[PDB]
Formats: structure tokens, C-alpha cells, sequence
């Protein structure tokens, strides 16, 4: 079978300009778990950036949370980027805070 | 406090 | 509330390597408490959760051996599950299982779990009896006949009702301030505009724990079901979780529709809106 990523771009706490705060991309729901995630900030690749381990739900299906330390900007833009086999694209999404 | 699966599959 | 111990098993076969990945992770109450990786440089059951420190030498090495003893089990199982599938080779393949117990508040059992599942897709599970098995097609029905003929049932079903049972009771003992605690949502209401003559009303909940928590929107009165989208709850990554309702509210009117959030640590329902 093949599942494609279910993707949430969001920051830990409430976004707050200046005040350090948490970026994660909880990929889930997919199938198989060769993935790759990255979380971008004004389109370039963060470097420095963790993720929890691997597991998966009742339906078998897998998830992470890519995770960083980061410190919102009324300018600054953030988005996660998946790939895995079921997207013929890599799918980016952009941190919506105002959500 | 892991399993053991003996039969395989 | 119920209680329970799982154990997520995973086995990643591999194409030009003989040894299949495998990642194990056990959860009680939902929450990682050992690991194990085949790829990380000195294989072993690792603590994942604080209360698990206590555990002796003695412990984890009977824990490892056996993970040792499941890839074992997963590589030759994987062989057999590419046999009855008429499978070819250099492929990659995904065979998981999950094991464990449920318990109510009472910590005396409810159910007894395990299943397997072969490229993402249900292959073969304990039935509830503890007797039975339940084959999702036909390949796996000859590893029925064959787990009926060896009677591994009866084996599984003494874990699942001995030390499945047992050991979730120390781990609870042990985690009582981390897994028996209870974190009450905090939500807001959040506007939108999202068609010509409507509006997006977004419900949020956030920092609560455990998991399990209930959003609902309604209409003066009674609940909504159209045109409602529900988020997957996700984790925050400090080890409360996050979820959000949203309902196409016809502009103007909208002080009309109101949600309430459910949840334990709740003294009671969580209403409000916009």
C-alpha cells in the first residue's frame, strides 16, 4: 500500500514576535515510512533541525514531528517540505500562525 | 515489557 | 480512566542488505517509555521515558535479547510473507505488528491485542477470545492454519494476560506523576473569511493531555455535521497535544454557533466562540 503524508505546519505555543517558540511539521498517515521532511525558513533548508523517531497508528500508517527552535518575525516566512513516493512533487506548506 | 513471537509467519 | 501498554513493531526489509531494519517502540497510556533501533550503532532497548531510568542492567538486557530474538522473527517471517505473495526481489518491504494489553481504571484487563500487518495492510490478529485468529486474505489464512496447528495462540495469550498485565502495573506505578496527570485544553475561537457570503470559525484547544479530547461545533442548539472539518490531533512537542475545529459559518451570523471541548482534566465542557 502507499499513503500519502498528512502535513501541519505549526509552532509549539502561540506565535509571539521576539519571544522563542517551537516550528514543528507533524508528517503523518503515510505509507511506506521512507520519508523525507524539511522545514524551510524563507524558502532555505533549515539546517539544524530534529524529529521525533518513527512510529505508527491503528491504521499502520506512520508519522514523525520535525521539530526547531525558532523566534517568529512579522516577516519572516516558514514552511515544511515532504517528500515521499506517493507525491510525484515535493509538497511544501507554509506555517499559517494566524490560524 | 517486549513480546516474543515464536511461530513465524 | 483505561490504561494500556503497546509495543509498535516495525521491520523495513531492504534490497542488496539480509538484515531488515527494525524499530520497536513501546507506549503505556500512548506514550513512549523503550525503543530499539537495528540501525543505531549498539543495538538495545533505550529509555524513552524518565521513570524508566530505575530499570537494572538485568532489565534491559533481557528486553534487547529478545528484540534481538523479534528481528530474527521479522526476517524470516518477511522471507516467508515474499513466498506468499509471489513477490520478487530488490524490493522493499514493511511488516509491523502491534502487541499489548488495555486496562480499565481498575487495572484489571479488557483487552488483549495483537496483529500483524504486511505492507501496510492488515495480515493477521489475535481475536478478542485470545483463542482465534482473523485472516485479512487469503495468503494470510496458510499462516493461520499453521499458527492454529502450533497453537502460538495459547502463548501470546499467556503475555498478554500475565506480564502484559503485570509489568503495565509497575510502569504505572513508577510513572504515576507523569502518565496518571492530566493537562485541562485551553481554547479559542479564531475568524476567517472564506467564501463571498461566508466565514471560516476555527475552534482551538491546546496544551492538553492525554490525547484523546472531543471538539464539537452547533448551531444554537443542536450539533453540526456539514461542511465541518475536524484536524487530526497532533502532538505540541512538549508532550501536550493540539487540535482545532472549523465550520463555513454564513457571514454576519455568526455569534449563533458555538463549541464546546470535552475533555478529562476538564472539571467540565469547554464552551465559547467568536
Amino acid at each position: 500500500i502507499q499513503r500519502t503524508p498528512k502535513i501541519q505546519v505549526y509552532s509549539r505555543h502561540p506565535a509571539e514576535n521576539g519571544k522563542s517558540n517551537f516550528l514543528n511539521c507533524y508528517v503523518s498517515g503515510f505509507h511506506p515510512s521512507d520519508i523525507e521532511v524539511d522545514l524551510l525558513k524563507n524558502g532555505e533548508r533549515i539546517e539544524k533541525v530534529e524529529h521525533s523517531d518513527l512510529s505508527f497508528s491503528k491504521d499502520w500508517s506512520f508519522y514523525l514531528l520535525y521539530y526547531t527552535e525558532f523566534t517568529p518575525t512579522e516577516k519572516d516566512e516558514y514552511a515544511c517540505r515532504v517528500n515521499h513516493v506517493t507525491l510525484s512533487q515535493p509538497k511544501i506548506v507554509k506555517w499559517d500562525r494566524d490560524m | 515489557f517486549a513480546p516474543g513471537n515464536y511461530p513465524a509467519l | 480512566g483505561p490504561h494500556s501498554m503497546r509495543y509498535f513493531e516495525t521491520a523495513v526489509s531492504r534490497p542488496g542488505l539480509e538484515e531488515p531494519r527494525y524499530i520497536s517502540v513501546g507506549y503505556v497510556d500512548n506514550k513512549e517509555f523503550v525503543r530499539f533501533d537495528s540501525d543505531a550503532e549498539n543495538p538495545r532497548y533505550e529509555p524513552r521515558a524518565p521513570w524508566m531510568e530505575q530499570e537494572g542492567p538485568e532489565y534491559w538486557e533481557r528486553e534487547t535479547q529478545k528484540a534481538k530474538g523479534q528481528e530474527q522473527w521479522f526476517r524470516v517471517s518477511l522471507r516467508n510473507l515474499l513466498g506468499y505473495y509471489n513477490q520478487s526481489a530488490g524490493g522493499s518491504h514493511t511488516l509491523q505488528q502491534m502487541s499489548g494489553c488495555d486496562l480499565g481504571s481498575d487495572w484489571r484487563l479488557l483487552r488483549g491485542y495483537l496483529q500483524f500487518a504486511y505492507e501496510g495492510r492488515d495480515y493477521i490478529a489475535l481475536n478478542e477470545d485470545l483463542k482465534t485468529w482473523t485472516a485479512a486474505d487469503m495468503a494470510a489464512q496458510i499462516t493461520r492454519r499453521k499458527w492454529e496447528q502450533s497453537g502460538a495462540a495459547e502463548h501470546y495469550k499467556a503475555y498478554l494476560e500475565g506480564e502484559c498485565v503485570e509489568w503495565l502495573h509497575r510502569y504505572l506505578k513508577n510513572g504515576n506523576a507523569t502518565l496518571l496527570r492530566t493537562d485541562s485544553p485551553k481554547a479559542h475561537v479564531t475568524h476567517h473569511p472564506r467564501s463571498k457570503g461566508e466565514v471560516t470559525l476555527r475552534c482551538w484547544a491546546l496544551g492538553f493531555y492525554p490525547a484523546d479530547i472531543t471538539l464539537t461545533w452547533q448551531l444554537n442548539g443542536e450539533e453540526l455535521t456539514q461542511d465541518m472539518e475536524l484536524v487530526e490531533t497532533r502532538p505540541a512537542g512538549d508532550g501536550t497535544f493540539q487540535k482545532w475545529a472549523s465550520v463555513v459559518v454564513p457571514l454576519g451570523k455568526e455569534q449563533n454557533y458555538t463549541c464546546r471541548v470535552y475533555h478529562e482534566g476538564l472539571p467540565e465542557p469547554l464552551t465559547l466562540r467568536w
